[PDB]
RNA sequence: CCUCGA
DNA sequence: TGCATCCGTGAGTCGAGGGT
DNA sequence: TTGTGGGAGCTGTCACGGATGCA
């Protein structure tokens, strides 16, 4: 295939035709390595082995060896015995993803160390191979299933250990002060800072701040040698002027009271406690990470020893001579080994600052702690048992560690419910990078200056992908060619250029090496050979501003134009004509597209489709070269060449977590021959291997009598009758027969007072049968529960008295349908406790039932474009109502002109009209040659068939003249009429009154997707229903049938109409008037007048909680007596015995 | 502990529509009103749905064991028809 | 002016300042402080218990 | 409002107000701020107490300021923040769920306040006819009846 | 005092302070009885007193009148009878419910709530589908589009909240802002374009 | 049975006779209730002899379910039968 | 359509004179002889003018039916600056900081932003959301403050009478014959009560006091040649408690006397708040 | 609490 | 005993779903 | 109830006013 074909390197990939006209020397790396990589880091697994020992360190490490030897040997008090950790090794899997899902288990396998104890008295060696626990495995597709859900660990962005400076300007005085924080990987922080005083001040985690002078005393340090250093200055020197400490034994002691105030003081606590706070590798750590950074920022031991990782003397008084410098003018410093360090503050955003912990290290910290705990558990049963019996099992107590996993995949904030709305929301979200968490800010704490743009995100994180709402500028993605670090930092490719000649030797650097050399830009021009072209070019300084540099002295250039964006963002056609709010919107709605029951590859494309859909997972792949052997609906095998063969079951109709559904599709047939890498079948959203998020509609530009008016859609009723929007979506509900009180719960065909037609579609175990059409309020699951005999309402004392039936009073429980839903049952699955089904404490039966709905496109469903044009469907007209073109052919979809223009996303128009090329093919005239305008087409773009496929690459797509061009020679119709003239227009007849619109209309293909904001979700009502218990007000939500909230602002409203009854009865008889709620009901049933309001049961509730926090609050009558709010219950006897 | 929000907690009491329609009663109403005499309806409303003990029923109309016991035994067996 | 405040408010009043310490302590009704079982052995209650 | 006085305090503010209004195309009628700037300006400082129970250096509504004052005393005009207004009302239950719960319940328990009740927040709270629009008792308390002309037909 | 994941405990204090405390969360504001909400179309049919509510949306709002009109009209032998009728969607309520809503005011609300015409009340009739119809110009006052929106709908119950709502929050009643005198039920862009 | 038509709302500091007088009991234990048969444990944080009965008109030790006894308090367990609804409204105490 | 987009055919050339005269200026800050804030400055006053003078020029390119044209000018919607962003030139984007770039963004959204170009303008775009996110709870507190601070007055009696008031500017006497008018009369004068009576130079009293002052009164004031007018506002009320209708004068939304219960404190903070965010 | 919608 | 510091306020509304 | 054994985890927030606490 020629080289305009995107995707070549994919076997069988459709042939899509690229307008792009820069050579990619860099292939898109694998996306779901950010989270692939890092846990077999974290296992040490071969693969990880390979890469290592390959372009790695020359000594590899694996994350949970690295654990093992940070803990082993354990000794005791007197060194007496030791017991050391050692090979990690990883048994089978427990069960199948599918199996897991099923049980409500979590997917993982069993951990096994050699625990090797050594006896210095008895001298033995009692080696032993202990189980550690059942540890998490991550899936092929980068997930992890808990608890029987899918799940992501999502990157966290957080501050790199190190050292770092900040200057703040005072108003007072108007001097700059500075600070410094030493950030390590363990133990506690310690800070520097010069006061408004000149008095330069140490502090500790949580302490007062103190003289620096009295930490130097505090290690010893001699008067004279603090002058010996320092004082150049004369901070320093006026500092010590200052009343301190008098000698280094004073210092200790004042600093051994300044931590553990309150108790009493002493100089060996001194001694003990500031060896092991900094100076420890048991109590502090800064990893080989902190440990590069101050040792690169101070010039200390520049000579590449990594041997120690913990806080020196050399660093505490290179960073103290650093912050005295820093104070004066002085942006120059040499250290005693220290080789040209410049002297400045840091940028906390900067992404060399600034690292990722992947979920290798988020997991590695949690098993840290569950090993230290368990080290205090075995050093504190080594103490206590003896030598003839102690053994490797009986020390070891693997609950901590079982109890730290546990708990992390279950309550940490980046351990989150996958996203699986279609395969690219998935795979955006194993690529999303999160700077809040454990370690990282809090909310509270997120300023503007994280959230917007830094220059040091190019090539790294997008700038478009992130929130619209509250989590803006905290939730970021990878870019494509990006990469992590070992340190935890973000590489990103670039092309080596030599004598501006720009070579094809690719070098990944991190943003603190890309602020050293002049980063050049994708569109250059180069020449056959590889050398420039122009006699300067556009190169990005330090700074992150841009300037034009003679071609002999830049340095590197973009592997790619799209190397600063995300998957998502790359998958926008004509991006660079769309304002980036509109591209964000775009780019988020994109991941929110529901999968339609036939998928549709875009017309027109950027090519990220085919990379995107294979990466994400969602597609069946052939692992090896072969030839079909059989092809079915529930699975395809393939027979490779060496004889071995290979089968693949198909996911059919699965719920995925957001209700969607995940269909596969093979795509090959019986005799086939597939190559390795080729795409089998076809999952959700995709369409012969291509990410398929939506349609390609027949749209026409105009105003259709208001209907479309402010944003609103008017689709043909095509799109019904045809099904190209219908959608798929399958609930999950459950029930429970559990334990209680007065009996056992029972799930049964027998409930009371209930018709044998209400029960027709349940079997003999209580259940809904398998293909039944269930409506709103059908009974799902039949269960009865033990009732006692206060509960009986008087018509059930009635029957029960009467006949004297058995002492088993039971009331309906029986799990029903919501409102809103409907659907064919599809799927059953029961659990009991007379088999081995595990279940929690007291739960007898455990049931779900599956329904499944297919929901055509409505009234109020949510559509949108790829540049951020979305909308709700306001009419569906009949075909012949919809304008239709001069051969009779109506348009699918009416988009308002009045949108276009001011959102600033004019795309969407070019789009169109490609749209239309690609739907009636081309044939540029070339009989006196090929014309200017098409002169940098590549060749397979000069002629092409109707319904052709294209890529247009963002920054590398069609030009404005190439696509004015094409509309020139659009290929005719069956009956030889070109519909759409050199403009883009046609005229359109109104199918309603029959003569034609007066002026050309704008027609073309666009791209719709189908956003998951259906109305079938979102309609909902209530009378009456569940109210709060602690307060007695109506539920909130929609799963709960709850009532909607009337805020403050909307009584704000009301006051200001003085719509005073309005408000009193919204307040009162229709919140927590717990008699007038009761009134209203039989009121309106009556055809009575509506009661009178009575007291908030809120306000009781207040007076009570202000009673409670010993406030006499009481309620006077006019006369000045006390009026008590309580409640008599004779009414309810009195009506109900006169009944 | 709880969620973060204290009014989703449900209350567990049968809402103003489910506590009118369980309060009264069924289409029988007119079967135990007109076809039992107000002998057998009296007795059997009042030692069912109040529970009261056998000699409070014998206090409420003035007629001993064997009239209250009576009456209700054999309305049971009126009220078993229809 | 500012201890004056507060004096003459526990003057002019009745109130006795010895409400300022406490020998027992109210309890809020349980209702209003919900402990509610969960699926299983599990139990959910309120800050206040 | 020291030297030219409240009149002139008062023009200032809803001026000035306006200006930063109208510097980003905001028409906003002139009343709407001076309902607000009304509030501002509503308290006094007692300078000298003198045989009144005020404490000096208080600020106490201009109205109680007026009537209080039997003869049978020193009050300076104070501007005012909106939220200082607001804390200071009538009303500790008005008070108690604007802003600082704490210390308002506090302040309210140790002067032994009594809220008379008295305002559309108050009766929002309490479930009562706010004293506003339809719910004042011009309006709430009208008698109807059929004329007898009509009553006849 | 932490509990566990060092997670401060609730004290009594902060059941009173904040947005979530019982001032702002529960006495200045409440969630109501017969309400509830919905995705928003322009529908330019309607008239400026009118919006579209959908047919099982008001079916639910209104279900104890639809029953007692439901017992009136020997459609239902009992209240329960009709319980379950309107419960079961039978084709006969819907005769029924178009006569119960004929001049029964409701009110629309988009929250944010910035000015009182930010709760407008309307005629409802009947709408198929699951829509609320809004009128086109009113969406100058809610700040509406139909970009996604959603309204809440509040149904008055006193012979005192339908007054008010058809006298002083009605819809065709308010056609100026109350800020600044201009009109704001005024022709927007398409309108404009067209004239 | 009162319309909120009230003159004022008095606020004030609460003594310790005020607290006595408000209270229904002594609360004298940490347990919360049994485990086992979800009932409230005596003297503790939900005790029904002090808070009020869980279930309408039932008393704890059993001796007393129905409407009939409404009123009287049960000898053996010191519960008033009546309705779960107090348990809204009666405080409990705690004797420093 | 892209046909619609016209480009004008004057930008390459206005362009390359105005990056002459940043070139004068990089010329002049490689001299010594001026300040790199001096530098900023003279390029931003540079490239705002060839950003009005790429406007100016698409203006006179398009013809006065075109669509994009038709939709700005006839009020429907937009402005006419996304007309020049899309046809003529972006122009200057912020930085994070909230400073402009020495570099603009040339390229039009019609012929497609450069890689670096985008990237700028993100910039711009991030820091504008989040700044809008930030301004909405700003305003919403102010609204909350302003209502519980206004929630006390509402309006209680219908005159007290009061002959207090305001002096408003109704105009200004130009040195011509010309009778300038005042721009606040829309939010000052229109819509008040009269305080006291508004008499011309030998000539009878053109409006009464206590009239509504409308469109009417105002051109019959103007046309006597008033120049000033007494007004009763709620600043001068005599009233206790509340305020008096004729104190307050109109109700904006109902266009007569305001009426007796109003609460129209609450419609002032709603007033005031409500386009609150759109301040900067 | 988190993620999302206006 | 006169301030500088520290501590304690406040920071939009309404929705959906999923968890401890 | 004997022979040893001291913690997590945070700051990356901003503007304002007035009681507190020390020079
Ligand atoms: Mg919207
Ligand atoms: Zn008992
Ligand atoms: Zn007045």
């Amino acid at each position: 295939r020629p080289q305009s074909s995107s995707n070549n390197s994919v076997p069988g990939a459709p042939n899509r035709v690229s307008f792009a006209k820069l050579r990619e020397p860099l292939e898109v790396p694998g996306l779901l390595d950010v989270q692939t990589d890092s846990f077999e880091w974290l296992i040490g697994s071969p693969r990880w082995r390979e890469s290592a020992a390959e372009r790695g360190d020359v000594n590899p490490v694996g994350g949970l060896e690295e654990v093992l030897y940070e803990l082993s040997p354990i000794e005791d008090f007197s060194g007496s015995m030791s017991l050391s950790f050692s090979d990690p090794r990883f048994d089978d899997v427990k069960a199948p993803v599918d199996e897991c899902k099923d049980k409500d288990m979590t997917y993982a396998a069993p951990l096994f160390v050699t625990a090797e104890f050594i006896n210095n008295n008895t001298g033995e060696i009692k080696s032993q191979t202990v189980f550690m626990g059942d540890f998490p495995m991550m899936t092929e597709k980068g997930t992890f299933i808990i608890n029987g859900t899918e799940r992501v660990v999502v990157s966290q962005l957080v501050r790199s250990p190190g050292v770092y400076f900040d200057e703040t300007i005072d108003k007072s005085t108007d001097k700059t002060l500075h600070s410094v924080k030493v950030i390590p990987s363990r133990g506690a922080w310690l800070e520097f800072d010069v006061d408004k005083r000149d008095t330069v001040g140490v502090r500790i985690d949580r302490k007062r701040r103190q003289p620096v002078t009295v930490l130097l005393k505090a290690l010893g340090w001699t008067s004279e040698q603090i002058v010996e250093r320092f004082g150049f200055s004369e901070i320093m020197r006026s500092t010590l002027e200052k009343d301190n400490t008098v000698g280094t034994d004073e210092a200790l002691l004042d600093i051994y009271r300044k931590l553990r105030p309150g108790e009493p003081p002493t100089k060996e606590s001194a001694q003990t406690l500031l060896e092991n706070l900094f100076f420890k590798e048991k109590r502090y750590d800064l990893a080989r990470v902190g440990r590069y950074k101050v040792n690169k920022k101070l010039g200390l031991h520049v000579g590449e020893p990594i041997t120690s990782s913990t806080l020196t003397e050399e660093d505490v008084v290179a960073t103290i001579e650093y912050l005295v410098r820093l104070h004066e003018g002085q942006t120059t410093m040499t250290v005693p080994g220290g080789v040209e360090v410049p002297v400045e503050t840091d940028d906390i955003d900067h992404f060399g600052n600034r690292r990722l912990r992947t979920v290798g290290e988020l997991i590695q910290n949690q098993i840290r702690v569950g090993m230290s705990r368990m080290e205090r558990v075995v050093r504190e049963r080594m103490t206590t048992q003896d030598v003839e019996a102690i053994t490797p099992q009986t020390l070891i107590n693997i609950r901590p560690v079982v109890a730290a996993i546990k708990e992390f995949f279950g309550t940490s904030q980046l351990s989150q419910f996958m996203d699986q709305n279609n395969p690219l929301s998935g795979l955006t979200h194993k690529r999303r990078l999160s700077a809040l968490g454990p370690g990282g800010l809090s909310r509270e704490r997120a300023g503007l200056e994280v959230r917007d743009v830094h220059p040091s995100h190019y090539g790294r994180m997008c700038p478009i992908e992130t929130p619209e709402g509250p989590n803006i500028g905290l939730i970021g993605s990878l870019s494509v060619y990006a990469r992590v670090n070992p340190f935890g930092f973000i590489e990103t490719p670039y092309r080596k250029v030599v004598d501006g000649v720009v070579s094809d030797e690719i070098v990944y650097l991190t943003a603190d090496e890309e602020d050293r050399h002049v980063v050049a830009q994708a569109n250059s021009p180069i020449d056959a050979d590889g050398r420039f072209v122009e006699p300067r070019v556009l190169v990005r300084r330090k700074a992150g501003e841009v300037e034009y540099v003679p071609s002999s002295e830049v340095d590197y250039m973009d592997v790619s134009p799209r190397q600063m964006v995300s998957v998502a963002t790359a998958m926008i056609p004509f991006l660079e004509h769309d304002d980036a709010n509109r591209a964000l919107m775009g780019a988020n709605m994109q991941r929110q597209a529901v999968p339609l029951v036939r998928s549709e590859a875009p017309l027109v494309g950027t090519g990220m489709e085919l990379r995107a859909a294979i990466d994400a997972g969602d597609v069946v792949v052939a692992e090896e070269s072969g030839v079909i052997e059989e092809v079915s609906a529930d699975y395809i095998t393939v027979m490779h060449d060496n004889g071995t063969r290979r089968t693949y079951r198909m996911r059919k109709f699965a719920r995925s977590n957001h209700g969607t559904c995940a269909n596969q599709c093979p795509i090959v047939d019986a005799g086939d021959r597939v190559e390795a890498g080729q795409v089998i079948a076809d999952g959700p959203c995709t369409d012969d291997g291509e990410m398929a998020l939506g349609k390609n509609l027949l749209v026409a530009i105009m105003p259709w009598e208001g209907h479309n008016y402010e944003d609103a859609i008017i689709l043909s009723n095509r799109l019904v009758e045809e099904d190209v929007l219908t959608s798929i979506h399958i609930e999950e509900h459950e029930i429970d027969a559990r334990d209680t009180k007065l009996g056992a719960e029972e799930i049964t065909r027998d409930i009371p007072n209930i018709s044998d037609e209400v029960l027709a579609d349940l079997d003999e175990r209580g259940i809904v049968r398998i293909g039944a059409e269930v409506r709103d309020g059908d009974i799902l699951v039949g269960k009865v529960t033990p009732k006692g005999e206060t509960e009986l309402t008087p018509e059930e004392r009635l029957l029960r008295a009467i006949f004297g039936e058995k002492a088993r009073e039971v009331r309906d429980t029986s799990l029903k349908v919501p409102h809103g839903e409907s659907g064919k049952v599809i799927g059953i699955r029961v659990f009991s406790r007379e088999d081995e089904d595990e279940l929690p404490a007291g739960v007898n039966e455990l049931v779900r039932v599956y329904v499944a709905q297919k929901r055509k496109i409505s009234d109020g469903d949510k559509l949108a474009g790829r540049h951020g044009n979305k909308g709700v469907i306001g009419k569906i007209l009949p075909v012949e109502d919809m304008p239709f073109l001069a051969d009779g052919t109506p348009v699918d979809i009416i988009l308002n002109t009045h949108g276009v223009p001011r959102r600033m996303n004019i795309g969407q128009i070019l789009e169109t009209h490609l749209g239309w090329c690609a739907h009636s093919g081309w044939k540029v005239d070339a009989a006196k040659g090929v014309p200017d305008w098409a002169a940098r087409l590549p060749d397979e773009l000069l002629e092409a068939q109707p319904n052709a496929i294209v890529s247009t690459p963002v920054f590398d797509g069609a030009q404005e003249a190439e696509l004015q061009g094409l509309l020139s020679c659009t290929l005719p119709n069956r009956d030889g009429d070109v519909l759409v003239d050199a403009d883009g227009k046609a005229m359109l007849f109104d199918g309603r009154s029959g003569e034609p619109f007066p002026y050309p209309v704008t027609v073309g293909y666009m791209y719709i997707m189908k956003l998951h904001h259906l109305v079938d979700d979102k309609i909902h009502a209530r009378s009456t229903g569940p109210y709060s218990m602690i307060t007695q007000q109506p539920l909130g939500g929609k799963a709960q049938f709850g009532g909607q909230r009337f805020g403050e602002m909307e009584c704000w409203a009301m006051q200001a109409y003085g719509a005073a009854y309005t408000l009193q009865e919204l307040l009162t008889i229709k919140s927590d008037d717990t008699v007038g709620r009761v009134k209203v009901y039989e009121a309106i049933v009556k055809g009575e007048n509506i009661p009178e309001p009575g007291i908030p049961e809120s306000f009781k509730v207040l007076l009570k909680e202000l009673q409670s926090l010993c406030l006499n609050v009481e309620v006077l009558s006019s006369d000045g007596a006390a009026i008590e709010l309580r409640e008599g219950e004779d009414e309810d006897l009195e009506r109900a015995a006169a009944n | 502990a709880l969620p973060e929000d204290y009014d989703r907690v449900p209350a567990d009491e049968p809402n103003p529509e489910q506590i009118y329609h369980d309060a009264r009663l069924g289409p029988d109403l007119q079967a135990a009103l007109q076809a039992l005499p107000e002998e057998f309806r009296m007795a059997v409303y009042y030692a069912d749905v109040e529970g009261f003990p056998y000699k409070e029923i014998a206090e409420i109309m003035d007629t001993p064991i064997g009239t209250v016991m009576s009456r209700l035994h054999r309305g049971r067996r009126q009220l078993r028809g229809l | 002016l500012k201890r004056l405040k507060v004096v003459a408010a526990f003057q002019q009043s009745g109130n006795s300042p010895m409400g300022m310490v406490l020998d027992a302590v109210p309890v809020i009704p349980p209702e209003l402080r919900p402990m509610v079982q969960l699926d299983g052995g599990r139990f959910a209650t309120s800050d206040l218990n | 409002l020291r030297v030219q006085g409240p009149r002139e305090v008062q023009i200032h503010l809803v001026r000035e107000v306006q200006e930063v209004y109208r510097a980003q195309g905001v028409s906003i009628h002139d009343k709407h701020i001076e309902v607000i700037v009304r509030q501002m300006l509503r308290r006094v400082t007692i300078i000298d107490s003198g045989s009144t129970e005020f404490l000096p250096g208080s600020l106490i509504d201009r109205a109680e300021f007026e009537a209080e004052n039997r003869r049978v005393a020193a009050g300076r005009p104070v501007l005012m923040g909106i939220t200082k207004a607001s804390l200071a009302t009538d009303s500790w239950l008005s008070a108690a769920s604007f802003q600082e719960t704490t210390r308002v319940l506090t302040d309210a328990a140790i002067n032994c306040r009594s809220d008379k009740l008295n305002g559309l927040k108050e009766n929002v709270i309490i479930g009562k006819l706010i004293p506003a629009g339809t719910g004042i008792n011009r309006y709430r308390n009208i008698a109807v009846q059929p004329t007898e002309e009509a009553r006849a037909a | 005092v932490t509990g566990p994941g060092n997670r401060p405990l609730k004290s009594l204090s902060d059941l009173l302070k904040g947005k979530q405390g019982r001032f702002r969360q529960n006495l200045l504001g409440k969630r109501v009885d017969y309400s509830g909400r919905s995705v928003i179309v322009v529908g330019p049919q309607l008239k400026l007193h009118q919006c579209g509510l959908p047919k099982l949306m008001a079916l639910e709002l209104f279900k104890p009148f639809v029953m007692k009109r439901l017992v009136d009209l020997n459609h239902a032998q009992n209240i329960k009878s009709a319980k379950r009728m309107v419960e079961r969607q039978r084709p006969q309520v819907w005769d029924v419910l178009e006569e119960v809503i004929a001049e029964h005011p409701v009110l629309l609300n988009r929250a944010p709530t910035l000015h009182r015409l930010g709760i407008q009340a309307f005629e409802p009739m009947l709408v198929e589908g699951k829509a609320i119809q809004l009128h086109p110009l009113v969406c100058e006052a809610f700040n509406a589009d139909f970009d996604g929106d959603q309204m809440a709908v509040h149904l008055p119950l006193s012979a005192e909240a339908q007054a008010e709502a058809r006298i002083l929050m009605l819809s065709s009643n308010n056609i100026l802002s109350p800020a600044s005198g201009r009109p704001l039920a005024m022709p927007r862009l398409d309108m404009v374009t067209g004239l | 049975l009162d319309v909120n038509f009230f003159d004022e709302l008095r606020i004030g500091l609460a003594t310790a006779e005020d607290i006595r007088q408000w209270s229904y009991g002594e609360v004298k234990k940490p347990e919360t209730i049994n485990y086992r048969t979800l009932k409230p444990e005596k003297d503790g944080l939900f005790c029904e002899k002090i808070f009020g009965p869980t279930r309408d008109w039932e008393c704890y030790c059993g001796k007393y379910k129905r409407v009939r006894f409404k009123g009287i308090i049960c000898e053996r367990c010191g519960v008033e039968v009546t309705r779960a609804k107090v348990r809204r409204e009666r405080m409990g105490h705690i004797e420093l | 359509s892209m046909a619609d987009v016209l480009v004008p055919p004057r930008k390459k050339e206005i362009l390359d004179h105005y990056e002459e005269r940043a070139d004068k200026v990089e010329k002049q800050f490689q001299r010594g002889a001026l300040n790199h804030d001096e530098r900023n400055e003279a390029l931003v006053e540079i490239w705002k003018e060839a950003t009005d003078e790429v406007g100016q020029a698409l203006r006179e390119h398009y013809p006065d039916d075109n669509p994009i044209i038709t939709i700005v000018d006839s009020g429907a919607t937009g402005n006419f600056t996304q007309t020049r962003t899309l046809a003529g030139m972006k122009g200057l984007v912020t930085n994070p900081k909230g400073e402009f770039i020495p570099r603009p963004v040339k390229s039009s959204f019609r012929e497609g932003l450069t890689v670096l170009e985008y990237f700028i303008n993100t910039h711009g775009a991030r820091k504008g959301l989040a700044d809008t996110a930030l301004r909405t709870a700003d305003s919403g507190y102010l609204t909350r403050r302003l209502v519980d601070v206004s929630q006390d007055v509402i309006v209680r009696e219908h005159d007290c009478q009061t002959e207090r008031g305001i002096v408003v500017e109704l105009a200004e006497r130009a040195p011509d014959g010309t009778l300038i008018r005042d721009p606040y009369i829309e939010t000052s004068a229109y819509a008040r009560t009269l305080g006291t009576d508004a008499v011309d130079e030998a000539g009878n009293v053109i409006v009464e006091r206590g009239q509504d002052l409308g469109d009417p009164e105002i051109d019959a004031l103007l046309a006597a040649g008033i120049t000033q007018v007494k007004v009763r506002s709620v600043l001068t009320c005599a009233t206790s408690t509340g305020v008096c209708a004729t104190c307050y004068g109109r109700s904006m939304a109902t266009g007569k006397l305001v009426d007796i219960g109003e609460a129209v404190g609450i419609v002032a903070a709603q007033s005031i708040g409500e386009p609150g965010t759109q301040l900067t």
